């Protein structure tokens, strides 16, 4: 099982940075989907999540309104858009994978460094 | 007509279906109300998963979580504790059937109260007035009380042995459907509809028990309830009568039950959250084939008991069985890698052997005309296992965590080293 993730880097105060967790190793269309991010010295800050068919999307009222989750299951790709970014959001963004269970592993992805400035 | 073995099969596949469901359920409505979207599990251990940092808000979703399970577990508890044992003492005295034809009736009112909960999205205190409900009527443990007494008042003392150890086998049968039915209907396209299966079963269940049961009572006296003489049954069952010496065995005999069960219930809790540990890492799969497994002694310790008593005593084949507890344990408390933890669950084969027989003796010492006080007591005593083991366990593991992980086990382990000598010096006295 691995999560790759590619849309970070150097973006301006209010770009469109749009991030990519290109998925594999696992059925994908069986799977909730998150995201998450690890802020320069602080903890998980929870952002979006996705029931395996695209009905049950739940976001946190600081990204409310403008992060936008997305999935693709016959590219098995998830998304998350990101408009009007602000300096307050640079992070080590992670694609979290799980089954909605207490008996069921999650699958962190290595995440990709936003830098928004 | 035919038996009480399916009653226990429905009952037990009812809590297998809801416990997890229930928790469930509580961690979406607690979590959504505090703004949390995220996994709803504990905190994950290795593995890659983040970077250990704590999750603040997790954390305290979590911790909400398990604080509403207690005040819901100790409702219920205690409003079992005061509802079987006057269900119990009553039971021997008019028949097991009205008392096993109440609490599936509550059951099923239980269900119901949590599906209208579910589909409502209401809150989660009234999750504890189902609870209380239920409880009111005599919880799951008057059922297995019903059981266990309907089972003892059909067969000899020379019998009694295997007659509860073929009970507890459809026990451990349904909780290994339930378990397993639940890792894929629960996992998928699950949380709401399986719990319709908890109602369907709690329905079956009480048809059964009223339309399709035989009672075991083969003179059904008249007694009125609310009498205040099924608690004196009890009173009057440990401290003055028996008098030739039976005293001391029963309260010995119900210690050593206490610290099995509790063990066992401890034990499946840790199973399930250190499989999926920071060496181990097991995937989806291999969680359900060790739950399986776990739940596979049940049915496989019930062929070597018969098979083991044709050479020794009732009392050996469980000390036999609590030394396969220990060594399973222990090579479970040391299991760094999965042939490790695989091997760990198979020598536990004969590990649930002695919980039947530990009953099977509590029953052939009471008259005949007392299995419903005394499994009442014992039904009591289970309930609080069920708690202690809990918070004792779920207590313990975080701590010896990153100091020697395992050490739930391992003093488990060592709790069954007092079982083992209560029953080895009981029996050794009575030769002597
Ligand atoms: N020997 C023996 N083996 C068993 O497997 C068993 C069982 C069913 C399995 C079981 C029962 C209670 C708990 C438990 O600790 N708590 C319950 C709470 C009950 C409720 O909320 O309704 C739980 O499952 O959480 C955990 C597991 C009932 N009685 C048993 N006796």
């Amino acid at each position: 099982v691995q999560l790759v993730e590619s849309g970070g880097g150097l973006v301006q105060p209010g770009g469109s940075l749009r991030l990519s967790c290109a998925a594999s190793g696992f059925t994908f269309s069986r799977y909730w989907m998150y995201w998450v991010r690890q802020a320069p010295g602080k903890g998980p800050e929870w952002l979006s999540h996705m029931n395996p068919s695209g009905s049950d999307i739940k976001y946190t009222d600081s990204v409310k309104g403008r992060f936008t989750i997305s999935r693709d299951n016959a590219k098995n790709t998830l998304y998350l858009q990101m408009n009007s970014l602000k300096p307050d959001d640079t992070a080590v963004y992670y694609c979290v994978a799980d089954r909605r269970a207490l008996g069921s592993p999650e699958y962190w992805g290595q995440g990709t460094q936003v830098t928004v400035s | 007509a035919p038996s009480v073995e399916p009653l226990l099969f429905l009952a037990t596949l009812a809590l297998g279906l809801q416990v997890p469901l229930a928790t469930q359920y509580l961690w979406d409505r607690l979590g959504a109300e505090r703004g949390y979207v995220g996994p709803n599990a504990s905190s994950p251990h290795g593995c890659g998963n983040g970077s250990g940092a704590v999750d603040p808000l997790r954390e305290e979703v979590e911790a909400l979580v398990a604080h509403w399970n207690l005040c819901i577990n100790l409702g219920g508890f205690f409003v079992g504790l005061f509802s079987v044992t006057l269900f119990g003492p009553w039971s021997d005295s008019v028949g097991r059937r009205p008392v096993l034809v109440l609490p599936a009736v509550g059951m099923a009112v239980q269900a119901a109260v949590y599906l209208l909960v579910m589909y409502l999205r209401l809150h989660v205190a009234y999750l504890l007035l189902g609870r209380i409900i239920s409880g009111l009527l005599g919880d799951y443990n008057l059922i297995l009380a019903g059981c266990f007494a309907s089972v003892a008042d059909s067969s000899n003392q020379r019998t009694r042995t295997f007659r509860v150890a073929i009970l507890e086998a459809c026990l451990g049968v349904a909780g290994m459907v339930a378990s397993v039915g639940g890792g894929q209907w629960r996992k998928a396209e699950g949380y709401i509809n399986p719990f319709w299966l908890v109602l369907a079963a709690s329905l079956a269940a009480a048809l059964y028990a009223a339309l399709c049961l035989q009672e075991t009572v083969k003179q059904r006296r008249a007694a009125k309830l609310l009498t205040l003489q099924h608690y004196k049954a009890v009173y009057k069952l440990y401290t003055a009568p028996e008098d030739l010496s039976s005293r001391r065995k029963l309260a010995l005999y119900s210690l050593a039950f206490f610290l099995l069960v509790t063990v066992h219930f401890g034990t499946k809790d840790l199973y399930v959250l250190y499989e999926l540990g920071s060496p181990l890492c097991w995937a989806s799969d291999l969680i359900g084939y060790g739950s399986a497994a776990s739940y596979l002694a049940y049915l496989s310790s019930l062929g070597g008991l018969r098979l083991l008593q044709l050479c020794l005593e009732d009392t050996w084949v469980a000390e036999i069985g609590l030394i396969s507890n220990i060594a399973g344990l222990v090579v479970i408390s040391l299991a760094t890698t999965t042939p490790l933890m695989f091997t760990g669950y198979g020598i536990m084969f004969l590990s649930m052997a002695a919980t039947p027989v530990i009953r099977a003796k509590l029953s052939k010492l009471v008259s005949e005309t007392e299995q419903g006080a005394l499994f009442a007591s014992v039904a009591c005593v289970e309930g609080l296992c069920s708690l202690v083991a809990t918070g004792v366990f779920n207590s313990l593991y975080p701590s010896t965590l990153h100091f020697m992980r395992g050490f739930p086990f391992l003093f488990g382990a060592i709790l069954l080293l007092i079982p083992a000598a209560i029953m080895g010096w009981i029996e050794i006295q009575d030769s002597n």
